[PDB]
Parts: C-alpha cells; structure tokens; sequence
C-alpha cells in the first residue's frame, strides 16, 4: 500500500501540463501561483520539490484541474 | 514420604514441563509488541 | 483589514483565509534577508562618529 502510495503520487507529473509562474509563498507548502492565461490563483503544493528553487520566481508547471504546482 | 517421593516423581514431571512453555510465552510478548510498533510505524506513514 | 487579499473558493465565492503578504513586486531590493555582514569593531577610529 506504500508503493501505490508512491505510484499514483509519482504520476502527478506525466500530464499535458499548463505553464504559471511562481508569485508568492504564504507558509508550509501553500503558495501564490499567477498563470500565462492570467487571474491569479491560490494552491496547494507537493511535498517532493525542494523548496530551494521558489525564490521569488519560477518558471512553473501547473495541474490541469486542481492547478496545483507539479 | 507421601508427598516427597511424588513431588519428584509426578509433580516434578510437570513443573519442568511447564518452565519452557513459560519461557516461550515470555519470549513471543516481546517479539510480540515489537512487531506492534513496526507495524504501528508503516500505518503511519500510509495514513499520512 | 482594507485592501488586503483573501483566499476566495471557486466553489459558491465562499472566503477562505486572509491572506498575508500585501501587494508589493518591488521589495526584491528592499529587506536584505541575510547579514553576514562586517563587524562593528573594525572601524577603527571614527569613535566621536560612531
């Protein structure tokens, strides 16, 4: 049950994925994100990426529905 | 000798029996509850 | 507190959370996050200054 855990969590990130920008970071693993198609958002995030990247920008993958940062 | 003769004899039978069948019960409780806990880790990281 | 931003559900348009962290995109300059900084002693002679 821990590797299908690890199996569905770990294809999150093989979909026709949108591309954001990261904006802001509020606190543990909750962000700002603003989106190429524009009007700003407010998601939850993984718990793989290191959170050394985030800055004050990224260059982002974002989740078709749930919009989450991938 | 009534019961001296027989405390060796049919008594002393079973008393020795029953010491490794106490060990063994002894044995399992902490083997038991050792594998409580490391089960008790993995359903932790699951349900979280 | 005016003009600070909220967490909005796209569900029925239900508030959320307050958000924290007020509009400013040009605070990268401003608020240095890290001092490793000289020290305060070596000046060295600017004490009526200092």
């Amino acid at each position: 049950e821990f590797l299908h855990a690890q199996e569905e969590v770990k294809r999150i990130q093989s979909i026709p994925l949108v591309i954001g920008q990261f904006l802001e970071a509020v606190d543990q693993n909750t962000a700002i994100v603003g989106s190429t198609t524009g009007s700003n958002y407010y998601v939850r995030i993984l718990s793989t990426i290191d959170r050394e990247l985030l800055k004050p920008n990224a260059s982002v993958a974002l989740h078709k529905h749930s919009n989450a940062l991938v | 000798l009534e019961e001296g003769k027989a405390g060796s004899g049919l008594r002393q039978y079973y008393l020795s029996k029953i010491e490794e069948l106490q060990l063994i019960v002894n044995d399992k409780s902490q083997n038991l509850r050792r594998l409580q806990a490391q089960r008790n880790e993995l359903n932790a990281k699951v349900r979280l | 507190t005016p003009n600070c931003r909220v967490a909005l559900r796209n569900d029925s348009y239900t508030l959320h959370k307050i958000l924290p962290n007020k509009v400013d995109p040009l605070v990268s300059l401003m608020m240095v996050e890290k001092v490793p900084d000289s020290t305060y002693e070596m000046i060295g002679g600017l004490d009526k200054q200092i």
